[PDB]
């Protein structure tokens, strides 16, 4: 079980960006993946989650401009508007089993996205 | 819904024990979970559902606690063990926002 | 030629459950009971007994049987039990210490669960006093926690006793919704009717 993802850029404000994270090595239809983020020195936050079914759940400090989509192998999210506090490293966590939501004991190397301009 | 860790920075000696403790906001049963983060590597998971060790991981970290209140104490600090700690619980759905991670304490042996 | 198969399967699995603050109670009686079905099923996540073991079910014969239906969050399955401490044992659903019988529960996100949230689902979070051992409350009427006679113009410390659950899919296993029914034997002074099918 391997997770990795990439995509971080440098993108002036408002521009749209796209991270895509691979999965290796399990079903995806099984685990939920879910999205984090932390600014540099700070706490992590949560961004979202998606579970085996398909459906979505969000956060309210996001206020809803992410989205979380599925396919085969590509569990990939998309912002819209990015402001200057935005420069942050992401990460994409598996699970450990059939539901148990919420534990991320899997994780990627992560990558950074900065906002300037 | 709100995530509180007391306190933010504590430091002990090697033959030394530390407490960590984490306040829910809302009553959440024992679902919450730790982490430990080393300086520019991912998060580990160390203890889920408060009270269970993960996979792979020493015995000298212990958890407790359930309904609001949680401790997280680590016997014989040793020098590998310097590195910041976060907590996790659920909270509901529609309520709430599922869920939200803690401020983190930093911990540092000499 | 074994007759009067009693049937369980109105009850077990039903397209309606009620609530767990009117939790519905089903008198079984005049049954030819078959419990191997239920104990080899493997679609129960919890089935464990209290008094008499599983294995000799369909031997002992008792003169009635009560079974009582209710849906509760995932968690709070632990609740349930004789001589346990929580909330809706203390205010919903409260077991005898010498409890006969035992828990029937399964999973249940697939139907009691909806995307927008199913708010169909009740349990009461405040009364003035613990309730006996099997008993049932209905009433609404507002548990004052102010001064004034509330008369139950709802407001400021005037709480309303019942809210909802918000079963979603998106929540983990420890907040999906759970079916649970728990069958109650007992003996009095009347002739045993309901127990198992022999053998020939
Ligand atoms: C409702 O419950 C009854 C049991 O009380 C189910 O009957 C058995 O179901 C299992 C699994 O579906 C089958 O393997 C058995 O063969 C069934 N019993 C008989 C005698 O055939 C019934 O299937 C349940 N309803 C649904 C829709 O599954
Ligand atoms: C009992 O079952 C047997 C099985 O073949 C059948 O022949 C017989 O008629 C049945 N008896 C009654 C009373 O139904």
């Amino acid at each position: 079980q391997s997770v990795e993802e990439s995509g971080g850029r440098l993108v002036t404000p408002g521009t749209p960006l796209t991270l895509t994270c691979t999965v290796s090595g399990f079903s995806l239809s099984r685990y939920a993946m879910s999205w984090v983020r932390q600014a540099p020195g700070k706490g992590l936050e949560w961004i979202g989650i998606i579970v085996d079914s398909g459906h979505t759940a969000y956060a309210s400090w996001a206020k809803g401009r992410f989205t979380i989509s599925r396919t085969s192998t590509t569990v990939d999210l998309k912002m819209t508007s990015l402001t200057t506090e935005d420069t942050a490293t992401y990460f994409c966590a598996r699970e450990t089993g059939g539901g148990a939501f919420y534990v991320f004991e899997f994780w990627g190397p992560g990558t950074v996205v900065t906002v300037s301009s | 819904q709100v995530l509180t860790q007391t306190p933010s920075s504590v430091s002990a000696a090697v033959g030394g024990t530390v407490t960590i403790n984490c306040q829910a906001s809302e009553d959440i049963y024992d679902n919450l979970v730790w982490y430990q983060q080393k300086p520019g590597q991912p998060p580990k998971l160390l203890i889920y559902d408060a009270s269970t060790l993960a996979f792979g991981v020493s015995s000298r970290f212990r958890g407790s606690g359930s309904g609001t209140h949680f401790t997280l104490t680590m016997r014989d600090v040793q020098c590998d063990d310097a590195a910041t700690y976060y907590c996790q619980g659920e909270f509901s759905c529609s309520s709430g926002d599922c869920t939200a991670f803690g401020g983190g304490t930093e911990v540092v042996v000499k | 030629n074994i007759t009067n198969l009693c049937p369980f399967g109105e009850v077990f699995n039903a397209t309606r459950f009620a609530s767990v603050y009117a939790w519905n109670r089903k008198r079984i009686s005049n049954c030819v009971a078959d419990y191997s079905v239920l104990y080899n099923s493997a679609s129960f996540s919890t089935f464990k007994c209290y008094g008499v073991s599983p294995t000799k079910l369909n031997d002992l014969c008792f003169t009635n049987v009560y079974a009582d239906s209710f849906v509760i969050r995932g968690d709070e399955v632990r609740q349930i039990a004789p001589g346990q401490t929580g909330k809706i044992a203390d205010y919903n659903y409260k077991l005898p210490d010498d409890f006969t019988g035992c828990v029937i529960a399964w999973n249940s996100n697939n139907l009691d669960s909806k995307v927008g949230g199913n708010y169909n689902y009740l349990y009461r979070l405040f009364r003035k006093s613990n309730l006996k051992p099997f008993e049932r409350d209905i009433s609404t009427e507002i548990y004052q926690a102010g001064s004034t006679p509330c008369n139950g113009v709802e407001g400021f410390n005037c709480y309303f006793p019942l809210q909802s659950y918000g079963f979603q899919p998106t929540n983990g296993v420890g907040y999906q919704p759970y079916r649970v029914v728990v069958l109650s034997f007992e003996l009095l002074h009347a002739p045993a009717t309901v127990c198992g099918p022999k053998k020939s």
